[PDB]
């Protein structure tokens, strides 16, 4: 917390002023988003093992200047850029749809280098 | 007993033994094997302090080189190779690594000949190297005084 | 160098600071083009005591990528640790 910090030291990306509630209802988000996906889902195991458990200090402890350490994700205003793609990347493969077996395999083979 | 240096216990194949090891040693197979030599053909060949043990091997495997039928390459290439390399010995013409030197390619020749002449000249030199170290050490070292 | 101290003080001034001090060219300090002979050093493996190749096989100690996985309760990793952020130069933080 303290001194809103002037300036984050990268060029386009912005302090935001309310960051510790920005990370709370963006983490929330993931974790609604993630409800529409299967739980055999691999990606859903992942999700909830870092989202609420991240979601976890953010919740707990206020003070973003503690919170830079609490994820070890550097500064909390790309954090929530970082949460952005994560909540974006939900929507991704919410039609990827990646669990089932290979479309393919691998013609003959193909690999095993060298010829 | 006290003039004696070292003895050939049973054969020119076999390496000789000094007083260090062979003041009780029973000339047996089975304790001349475990002496890191051999019966043989109970060949005892004694010799004193004055002969020089670089010197005796010297003629020795001289003889080996003057033998050896050439078939496989590690005898034919290798004892002549060892006589080279001991003749510097003899007058110490080398630094004390080339022992450690000699010794691997001792160990070369073992057991990799078609016959049994090449680890038969590995043997002599082999018991020679474990027993007389400094010898060599010293010879060498006056190698390099006499000749600063 | 050749230079008078009238004009060596009108570079002194005009630049701010003492030139003399330190040229762009060079002088009698560099090394005279006549190097003695060196005696450049051996190999850390060039003893010829037990040195075998059987060791030292950097070409052919290589393996073939390890199989893991093949088309033919659980926790979340990361390929490595989180970077961490570096403090500034304690010689001059602020240029
Ligand atoms: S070890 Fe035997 S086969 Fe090989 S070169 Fe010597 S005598 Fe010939």
């Amino acid at each position: 917390a303290g001194l809103l910090k002037k300036t984050t030291g990268l060029v386009g990306l912005a302090v935001c002023e309310t960051p510790h509630e920005r990370l709370k209802i963006l983490y929330t988000k993931i974790l609604d988003v993630l409800g529409q996906i299967p739980k055999n889902a691999a990606y859903r195991k992942y999700t909830e093992q870092i989202t609420n458990e991240k979601l976890g200090m953010v919740k707990a402890e206020p003070d973003v200047k503690k919170l830079e350490e609490q994820l070890q994700g550097g500064q909390i205003e790309e954090v929530i850029l970082q949460a952005e793609n994560e909540l974006s990347l939900a929507r991704k493969m919410l039609r990827w749809k990646p669990w089932e077996p290979l479309v393919e395999e691998p013609p003959a083979n193909q690999w095993k280098w060298p010829i | 007993w006290d003039n004696l240096l070292a003895v050939i216990p049973g054969g020119s194949s076999t390496p000789l033994i000094p007083k260090s090891v062979c003041e009780t040693v029973l000339m047996d197979f089975d304790a001349l094997v475990q002496a890191q030599t051999g019966l043989g053909t109970a060949a005892v060949i004694v010799m004193d302090r004055s002969t020089d043990i670089v010197k005796a091997i010297a003629r020795l495997i001289e003889f080996y080189k003057h033998e050896s039928c050439g078939q496989c390459t590690p005898c034919r290439e290798g004892v002549d190779w060892m006589n080279k390399v001991m003749a510097r010995f003899v007058k110490g013409d080398a630094r004390p690594a080339e022992i450690d030197s000699l010794w691997e390619i001792s160990k070369q020749i073992e057991g990799h000949t078609i016959c049994a002449l090449g680890d038969g000249a590995a043997w002599p030199v082999q018991g020679l190297i474990r027993h007389f170290r400094p010898e060599l050490e010293e010879r060498m070292q006056q190698f390099a005084l006499q000749h600063q | 160098a050749s230079a008078t101290r009238v004009i060596q003080l009108l570079r002194n001034w005009a630049s701010g600071r003492d030139l003399q001090a330190k040229l762009q060219l060079r002088y009698q300090e560099i090394s005279k083009r006549t190097q003695p002979p060196p005696k450049l050093p051996v190999g850390p493996s060039h003893k010829l005591s037990n040195n075998y190749y059987c060791t030292r096989d950097g070409r052919r100690e290589a393996m073939p990528p390890s199989i893991v996985m093949s088309s033919q309760e659980k926790k979340a990793v990361t390929p490595a640790p989180p970077i961490k952020r570096w403090e500034l130069s304690k010689d001059q933080p602020y240029l």
